RNA sequence: AAUAUGAAUUAAUGCGAAGUUGAAAUACAGUUACCGUAGGGGAACCUGCGGUGGGCUUAUAAAUAUCUUAAAUAUUCUUACA
RNA sequence: AGCGUUAAUCAUAAUGGUUUAAAGGAUCCGUAGAAUGAAUUAUAUAUAAUUUAGAGUUAAUAAAAUUAAUUAAAGAAUUAUAAUAGUAAAGAUGAAAUAAUAAUAAUAAUUAUAAGACUAAUAUAUGUGAAAAUAUUAAUUAAAUAUUAACUGACAUUGAGGGAUUAAAACUAGAGUAGCGAAACGGAUUCGAUACCCGUGUAGUUCUAGUAGUAAACUAUGAAUACAAUUAUUUAUAAUAUAUAUAUAAAUAAUAAAUGAAAAUGAAAGUAUUCCACCUGAAGAGUACGUUAGCAAUAAUGAAACUCAAAACAAUAGACG
């Protein structure tokens, strides 16, 4: 904190990011195969059986990405799209996979926030 | 205990008050404050003479005021270390009262013990209607003490009858000396009249602490007596 | 001599106002008994007053007879007394 | 005649004269003007009809006070 | 560090002293001639 | 020096805090042509050259003989139970010494941070030396000076 | 030569799950706790040596006290007296 | 005529801090510093000539006998052996036992030898030392305080790298080994007891020569300079007319102000200036890998992934012991 000290290499401390989805490879989403599709518990307390799985991106990373909606359709080889959401109570799964598109389908009967989820516009 | 700004400043804070309409109507006070302003300048001022004395507090004696020689003869020709040293403090704590008659009195006193038994109002009467003429030791207002001859001798060394001090000292002591001696012979003849015109003294002094002796005596005996038997058993 | 200025206390008391009563009577010529009975055999007349005395003292109850107020002038004249500095 | 020379508020400097006999002994030219403007303040509530209190804990004041 | 804080740290530290008195004679193995 | 001009700003700091009347000071030139341009602005009392003990009455000829044991004397100021001398801050410090050309202290007058110095405040007085002489901020302006931005009083 | 990826087997560590064994720490935590270090122990830990307080400044009595006009005088006094 | 979302960029607190929350290097010494650093005048931030206030040098006069290293002494006790006389228990513990205890004659007592290692009071670690440290005595050599006189003339401050010293434990040699005492074995305790208690008691503790360079190496507070309001204690210095009341310093204890998250700091944690060290959420981690150094234990250097919205301090009021 003294002024030589300051000109050698001293001040405040600066970050930007530590990249929530570094796997991801600095882009908006990757392609991926679903490897395994899983069911797993939440952290304490709150309970569920969420609905993950495991996909092996196209840069070759593999990632435990959340699948969100009601209704998952998912095999053990499916086409899946990942972006960088995280699933807060399942631990070590930082990703989510976008639901519109690839083989996962978009979620059915949904009304509200369809974009959020694949679900086209009804059209009457 | 920090300035306290709330004190002084109170028509300044009425006057705002007044001003925004907190206050309908002014105090009693709040024009006597306005045309008489409290101080408001807490400092601490310096004092550059010793009033008792009249010695400089301020100045510094230089090496060019010093020019002879010094005790084991050697010449100051540069400033010592109390010289360079910043006395500030000497400026504000304030000055040790000193004086010549106190030394004396003390001398007094040790030459003449017993007359410390001679009981002493402190209880000023008015200090600025007193006139005292030291010329004589006897003054009105005044009784004969030890304080009387000091005068005395401050007076004779003011009018430079005796130069010397001790001397002027001695002279008063023996102006006293006279007059205590005049003092105790009056009180005895007074006694002898009394005692030749038939007065009759209830108490003599010696009776009395002979009496105050007794109570106290008795006082002991009783409780001795308890402590006896207490030590026996 | 060495003077021993205290720190700023709590409270200026006394920690326990032992009175310093006088012990019992009735205690006292019991164990003189007791003393006596050690000399002289068991129960010897040598000690026939004492026995009377100690009966008498202990015939209303086993003794015979059944504070010191400083707190108050030191918690009155702590703050005095204090070479406390100023406020 | 001030407290004492141990019981000092250096806060009140200016107004002590000198120390004697173990004391601070007060400037009295100074208590002299302090006590005239606190004379006249006194004098001019009590024209203008203003309450005062006279404020006296120690013992003997009593009567004085009142 | 209060003590509770410290607690930890000398946990780990003992539990580092307890692997290193494990690995001993593995170490050594892997030490001497390479 | 600027250290000691720093160590005396402190010290009339100290002071102020305080409410002292009569302050002394090292006796060098520089710190008496600032001790001169704070009574001339109104900041100090009084002014006068003295003994380590105390300010002198009479004038006493400085030289080797008196010169380790002289000081500057300097008297303080106070209104309605608050000083005139609040601050003492220097700009130039010893390490980061700063000289700003005419331009920069007329931006630094009119209200603009320059350098990393606040600009100056409504009763306040920034001290600039220029060719050993200090003046005020505004003066060296009129007279256009580039000079060393000394140091900042309120 | 340096760098990168792979390796049977293996170690540390994290997260979840609250199972088992003790009960080490927080109060004098029921052997004061911790630092460095050494040896020992299923596991927390235990023990030696010096250090530290972030534990004991948490500190609070062997007791005795005096004489001058007690009043026709002090005590009353409302800008008086002098 | 986009709206969401993801991936990115910029802004969003250093107009910061490190006694107790992350953070003062164990300590000093000292090199570089493109770090900082007195006075006056004159030259066109520098040169030059003058100054002595910082920093030194040498005397003189007072004091002080402390800290190093080395050499030479003293002492209470302890254990062991032997003798004397003497009699059945002794020693231990919460209470008990096991043991080189005791009917081979002990323990206690009195003597007499030897051996190591420690240093009761004074003692406050007051003080002294850079810090580690340092109180039985003496000697030697080294270093040390204050004030005067004279001299030097800014020669200073701090200090990356570097260097030296650095408790206890540990290690390598060679002596030494009374007492204590990791480990080990045994006796208790306990449901269990790899403990707390007791008994044997080896390394170790001791010295000589080294290695190593860490500790709650702590005032958990880097060094230096200038400055600021009081009181009480001692200590030393000077004057006073040797024992008085005074002027100085120095330390220690209470505070004012000020600062502070508060606890509290108090001539510093205040006001300022200079220089160095260090910190930037918690876990993972002072770990791994690498390198250097070491006889070794290890010491220094010192990452990342993975995972959380935690994590920490001062103080408050309870409950609890
Ligand atoms: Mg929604
Ligand atoms: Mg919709
Ligand atoms: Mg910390
Ligand atoms: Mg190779
Ligand atoms: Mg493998
Ligand atoms: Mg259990
Ligand atoms: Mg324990
Ligand atoms: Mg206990
Ligand atoms: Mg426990
Ligand atoms: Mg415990
Ligand atoms: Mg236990
Ligand atoms: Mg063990
Ligand atoms: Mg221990
Ligand atoms: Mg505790
Ligand atoms: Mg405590
Ligand atoms: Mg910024
Ligand atoms: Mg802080
Ligand atoms: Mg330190
Ligand atoms: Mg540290
Ligand atoms: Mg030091
Ligand atoms: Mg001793
Ligand atoms: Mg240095
Ligand atoms: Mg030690
Ligand atoms: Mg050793
Ligand atoms: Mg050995
Ligand atoms: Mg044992
Ligand atoms: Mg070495
Ligand atoms: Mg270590
Ligand atoms: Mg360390
Ligand atoms: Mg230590
Ligand atoms: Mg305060
Ligand atoms: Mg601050
Ligand atoms: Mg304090
Ligand atoms: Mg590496
Ligand atoms: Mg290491």
């Amino acid at each position: 904190a003294t002024l030589n000290q300051i000109k050698r290499g001293s001040g405040p401390p600066r970050r930007k990011k530590i990249s929530t989805a570094p796997q991801l490879d600095q882009c908006p989403q990757r392609k991926g195969v679903v490897l395994r599709v899983m069911v797993l518990k939440p952290k304490k307390p709150n309970s569920a059986q969420r609905k993950a799985c495991r996909v092996r991106l196209t840069n070759g990373n593999v990632v435990s990405a959340y699948i969100p909606g009601e209704g998952h359709d998912a095999q053990e080889h499916s086409i899946v799209y990942v972006r960088g959401g995280r699933c807060q109570d399942l631990p070590g799964v930082k990703y989510h996979v976008i639901r519109g598109a690839g083989d996962l389908s978009g979620v059915v009967n949904r009304i509200s926030s369809r974009s959020k989820y694949g679900a086209k516009k009804p059209s009457k | 205990m920090k300035i306290q700004t709330n004190a002084v400043n109170v028509l300044q804070r009425t006057s705002a008050y007044l001003k925004s309409g907190l206050l309908k109507e002014t105090p009693a006070w709040y024009n006597v404050v306005a045309s008489i302003p409290p101080s408001t300048k807490f400092t601490r001022e310096p004092r550059f003479k010793n009033p008792s004395n009249g010695h400089i507090i301020g100045k510094l004696v230089d090496v060019t005021e010093q020019p002879h020689a010094n005790n084991k003869g050697l010449y100051k020709t540069r400033p010592n270390s109390s010289d360079k040293r910043v006395g500030v403090k000497r400026l504000y704590r304030p000055p040790k009262l000193t004086y010549v008659e106190d030394r004396l009195r003390s001398l007094f006193y040790k030459q003449h013990p017993w007359e410390l038994s001679r009981p002493k109002i402190l209880v000023e009467n008015e200090i600025g209607d007193e006139n005292y003429d030291w010329s004589h030791m006897l003054q009105i207002g005044r009784p004969l003490d030890g304080e009387s001859v000091i005068q005395r001798t401050m007076y004779l060394i003011k009018t430079k009858q005796y130069g010397d001090m001790v001397e002027a000292y001695d002279h008063a002591r023996y102006e006293f000396y006279a007059l205590r001696m005049q003092e105790e012979t009056e009180q005895q003849v007074a006694l002898e009249e009394a005692e030749m015109f038939g007065s009759l003294f209830g108490v003599s002094a010696i009776e009395h602490g002979i009496q105050k002796e007794q109570e106290v005596l008795d006082v002991w005996e009783k409780k001795v007596v308890e402590e006896t038997e207490l030590m026996a058993a | 001599p060495p003077v021993y200025r205290l720190p700023p206390l709590p409270r200026l008391k006394v920690k326990k106002p032992i009175i310093r009563q006088e012990a019992n009577k009735c205690l006292v010529l019991m164990s003189n008994l007791l003393q006596c009975w050690s000399s002289y055999g068991h129960m010897s007349p040598k000690c026939a007053g004492l026995v009377t005395e100690l009966k008498s003292c202990t015939s209303e109850s086993a003794l015979g007879k059944r504070k010191s107020n400083i707190n108050y002038h030191a918690a009155r004249l702590y703050d005095r007394i204090n070479g406390k500095p100023h406020d | 005649l001030g407290q004492s020379t141990s019981l000092w508020r250096s806060s009140t400097q200016s107004y002590i004269y000198g120390e004697y006999k173990g004391i601070h002994i007060i400037d009295l030219n100074q208590t002299l003007s302090y006590l005239k403007r606190a004379a006249k303040v006194v004098e001019g509530v009590s024209e203008s009809g203003g309450i005062i209190l006279f404020l006296g804990t120690r013992q003997g004041q009593k009567r004085g006070l009142e | 560090d209060s003590v509770m804080r410290k607690r930890k740290k000398k946990m780990k530290k003992h539990k580092l002293r307890k692997r290193r008195k494990r690995e001993k004679a593995e170490r050594r193995k892997l030490s001497q001639g390479r | 020096s600027l250290v000691k001009l720093a160590n005396t700003c402190a010290h009339l700091q100290n002071c102020s805090k305080v409410r002292v009347a009569l302050t002394s000071i090292p006796y060098t030139k520089l710190q008496l042509q600032f001790a001169y341009n704070l009574y001339q602005q109104g900041f100090l009392s009084s002014l006068q050259k003295g003994s380590t003990m105390g300010p002198d009455k009479d004038f006493v000829e400085v030289t080797p003989d008196n010169i380790s044991t002289r000081r500057l004397w300097v008297g303080l100021k106070y209104r309605d139970n608050k000083p005139v001398l609040s601050s003492c801050k220097l700009i130039s410090k010893p390490n980061s010494r700063i000289h700003l050309p005419m331009e920069d202290m007329k931006k630094l007058c009119s209200g603009v941070t320059i350098r990393n110095i606040k600009p100056l405040q409504p009763g306040e007085l920034i001290l600039v030396r220029a060719h050993n002489n200090i003046m005020d901020i505004n003066e060296a302006i009129s007279k256009k000076l580039d000079g060393e931005v000394l140091c900042r009083v309120k």
